[PDB]
RNA sequence: GGACGGUGGCCAUGGAAGUCGGAAUCCGCUAAGGAGUGUGUAACAACUCACCUGCCGAAUCAACUAGCCCUGAAAAUGGAU
């Protein structure tokens, strides 16, 4: 099962690499299992993006670069969580349709936010059911309508530093779009070339 | 009315643990056997229950 | 003072909440120290004040005495800062040389209780006698001869009834 | 079984120095002197290079119970040189319910005195070990700062002080007040 | 903001049910249909299916039009009053259609292996109608 | 770091959405994702596992087994290789 898996692997990377002589290496970032479905279903019939084990990869291509050389420089660049992207058509298409297709991922426990949000002073819109959890993050308010108006504007959270547990659930429920980040190419390999 | 993240702090050392079956030892929270001779260091250990 | 304005902060802002009567069916409802409309106290002890109180004998030191109580009274609390050194009141929160200033409300109304608390159960004989001059408080029979948290209450219950 | 050889090797930095009397440590920083005996522990403590100052600990025909104690000797002077570099800083949140922990720091940060733990008469006073000062933090509300050069001693103060802050005749998962070792750093976080 | 925010889904349906049914549980999310708007939701859903009923809702500020997407077992359930394979085929040509899929043939995998709630032989050995939906 | 769609998979219902339960036990995308390991919720949600991936670069993990030692192992006058 496994021997066979990794067989299957090494023939599905070669016949990719040998199919399109133009790639990608792509850095994997937090990007979540529906991100990469997404983008593969919007390169379904553009290009082709195959992601698994870089020492799979190091391997497979070391032992059968003999049918296409040029295939050595991408050694010393796939590091870290990077996958290939196979393709056919030019560097902009691929490019700007992998950098248009963003998703915003939501703070949670535990998270680091980049992006600085900040809670305006504005109705909530909904019904008197977070004082509790606005008290607890210390956003003291006023009640009337039947709703929640902010009084006041508050430093949610700064940049790159903890997210609390009781403050990720406040920015959900407020539905203010927070830090994103998507699929970045780490570079482009052309037949032998390396580029940006 | 402990803020949460002192009341977690305090957990830390007086509730995140595990107690040996047999000699009711406060042993660690990774702990697989009780560090005490008496009990014969045994595997029997279990979670220390929570005020839930 | 930190407590004492949380109080009345979730106090004013549940008799908000729930009194709709607003300026209109019953005028202004919410509550304000300055106003005149909380107390300070322990009924346990028997012995209470008010910051009409305190206004008022600062004034006696220092139809006009009621606008003149009123003034020292809006002064007394609050966000107004008082200089020890000076004597003087300070919109600012510390001195302009840079030293941090005590709020009025503490310095001047918590301060001699404060004081009067600690000497009394600190046991100073000599500063609680003086201290009874200095608040110029009648003092009675049966009361003299005796000392300790009794004192305590008996000269509380003396000085603010 | 008896291992022939079991070595390990820790680097000095430059702006510290470490000598050696026998089985005795000294090592020398910037911020002070701490000075560690090992002659508990039978092993060979060399110095070797002239530039990079590796200090290498062997052991030498060793069983499985003091093959234990090469790493011990390494992270021990490690923590050293650390100490003697950058320092030891214990932060120690109090938490409580109601009553709170007033905390009074005497000479030098060597004496603390703990008032109304859980709102009792008994005040608690607890000696720093020497080297070790404690001072209430500026930045937040409840919180002790104990630095000092020897993790030993550091850390032991601050057990100290949080063993004397103990609940007793309660359910101590309820009664969760007392003083608590919140974090522990370096100083200068180089 | 189209003076309205409905687009939440529901998942209620069979028989109307009103309180036993998450229909009072749902009406504050919008506050505007209520008791009526939720019961015209199952006058308009008591059929297509006869089921759970997936939908969406959508609010005109006093009515309410429920748009039904076509869950794999919702449609089923409501096909069966065996292979039905011609059926299930075209179930589908009017889904959303995404899926995660790379082809056609995935659709109607995901159909014979969800209708075992044996038809799982015919999950391996499948030839016929492999690219006849597009 | 990821841990996805049908699917809040069927029937149990007053809610049991992967996790109170009676059965079943799939596929697509795949590097990986169990129509579910536990925590948890009224149910959701949120944690977490089992599965993969990155850093790290060399051996490691599990179940048994039997030697010595330890626990099991409590008595009365002070005491017996
Ligand atoms: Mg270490
Ligand atoms: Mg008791
Ligand atoms: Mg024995
Ligand atoms: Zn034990």
């Amino acid at each position: 099962d496994r021997a066979t898996w990794k067989s299957n692997y090494f023939l599905k990377i070669i016949q990719l690499l040998d199919d399109y002589p133009k790639c990608f290496i792509v850095g994997a970032d937090n990007v979540g299992s529906k991100q990469m479905q997404q983008i593969r279903m919007s390169l379904r019939g553009k290009a082709v993006v195959l992601m698994g084990k870089n020492t799979m990869m190091r391997k497979a291509i070391r032992g059968h670069l003999e049918n296409n050389p040029a295939l050595e420089k991408l050694l010393p660049h796939i590091r870290g969580n990077v996958g290939f992207v196979f393709t056919k058509e030019d560097l902009t298409e691929i490019r700007d349709m992998l950098l248009a297709n963003k998703v915003p991922a939501a703070a949670r426990a535990g998270a680091i936010a980049p992006c600085e949000v900040t809670v305006p002073a504005q109705n909530t819109g909904l019904g008197p059911e977070k004082t509790s959890f606005f008290q607890a993050l210390g956003i003291t308010t006023k009640i009337s309508r039947g709703t929640i108006e902010i009084l006041s504007d508050v430093q949610l959270i700064k940049t790159g530093d903890k997210v609390g547990a009781s403050e990720a659930t406040l920015l959900n429920m407020l539905n203010i779009s927070p830090f994103s980040f998507g699929l970045v190419i780490q570079q482009v390999f052309d037949n032998g070339s390396i580029y940006n | 009315i402990i803020e949460p993240s002192l009341r977690q702090l305090a957990q830390k050392y007086n509730c995140d643990k595990m107690i040996c079956r047999k000699c009711y030892a406060r042993l660690h929270p990774r702990a697989v056997n009780c560090r005490k001779k008496k009990c014969g260091h045994t595997n029997n250990l279990r979670p220390k229950k929570k005020v839930k | 003072y930190q407590t004492f304005q949380r109080i009345v902060e979730n106090v004013n802002v549940i008799i908000s909440t729930y009194g709709e009567g607003e300026s209109g069916p019953m005028g202004n409802i919410m509550i304000d120290p300055v106003l005149g409309t909380v107390g300070f106290g322990s009924g346990l002890h028997g012995w209470a004040f008010t910051l009409k109180q305190f206004a008022e004998m600062y004034v006696a030191k220092f139809a006009e005495r009621a606008k003149k109580v009123e003034d020292m009274m809006k002064k007394l609390w609050g966000d107004r800062y008082f200089d020890p050194a000076n004597g003087k009141f300070s919109k600012s929160a510390t001195s302009p040389e840079g030293k941090k200033l005590p709020r009025t409300f503490c310095q001047l109304i918590l301060d001699p209780i404060f004081k009067v608390f600690d000497a009394i159960m600190n046991f100073k004989k000599e500063e609680t006698a003086k201290l009874i001059e200095k608040l110029d408080i009648k003092l009675d029979s049966e009361d003299k001869d005796k000392e300790g948290k009794p004192l305590l209450k008996a000269v509380m219950r003396r000085w603010l009834p | 079984m008896k291992t022939i050889l079991s070595n390990q090797t820790v680097d000095i930095p430059e702006n510290v120095d470490i000598t050696l009397k026998g089985r005795t440590v000294i090592v020398k920083g910037p911020r002070g002197t701490l000075r560690r005996d090992f002659n508990h522990i039978n092993v060979e403590l060399s110095l070797l290079g002239k530039k990079k100052k590796r200090l290498r600990v062997d052991k030498w025909w060793g069983n499985r119970k003091e093959l234990a104690t090469v790493r011990t000797i390494c992270s021990h002077v490690q923590n050293m040189i650390k100490g003697v570099t950058l320092g030891f800083r214990y932060k120690m949140r109090s938490v409580y319910a109601h009553f709170p922990i007033n905390v009074v720091i005497q000479e030098n940060g060597s004496l603390v005195e703990i008032r109304n733990f859980l709102g009792e008469k008994y005040i608690r006073r607890v000696r720093m070990r020497p080297g070790v000062a404690c001072s209430v933090s500026q930045a937040q509300k409840d919180e002790l700062i104990l630095e000092g050069n020897d993790i030993e001693l550091v850390s032991n103060s601050a057990a100290l002080i949080q063993q004397a802050t103990t609940v007793k005749n309660k359910d101590i998962r309820k009664f969760l007040d007392g003083i608590y070792v919140s974090e522990k750093g370096t100083v200068q976080q180089a | 903001p189209n003076e309205i925010k409905v687009v939440y889904l529901r998942c209620t349906g069979g028989e109307v049910g009103a309180t036993s049914a998450l229909a009072p549980k749902i009406g504050p999310l919008g506050l505007s249909p209520k008791k009526v708007g939720d019961d015209i939701a199952k006058a308009t859903g008591d059929w297509k299916g006869l089921r759970i009923t997936v939908k969406l809702t959508i609010q005109n500020r006093q009515a309410q039009i429920e748009v039904v997407p076509s869950a794999s077992a919702l449609i089923i359930k409501a096909l069966k009053e065996i292979t039905f394979d011609e059926i299930v085929n075209i179930a589908r040509q009017m889904r959303h259609r995404s899926l995660a899929r790379e082809l056609s043939g995935t659709i109607k995998e995901i159909l014979g292996t969800a209708q075992s709630v044996h038809p799982h032989d015919i999950i391996d050995d499948i030839n016929s109608g492999a690219v006849e939906c597009p």
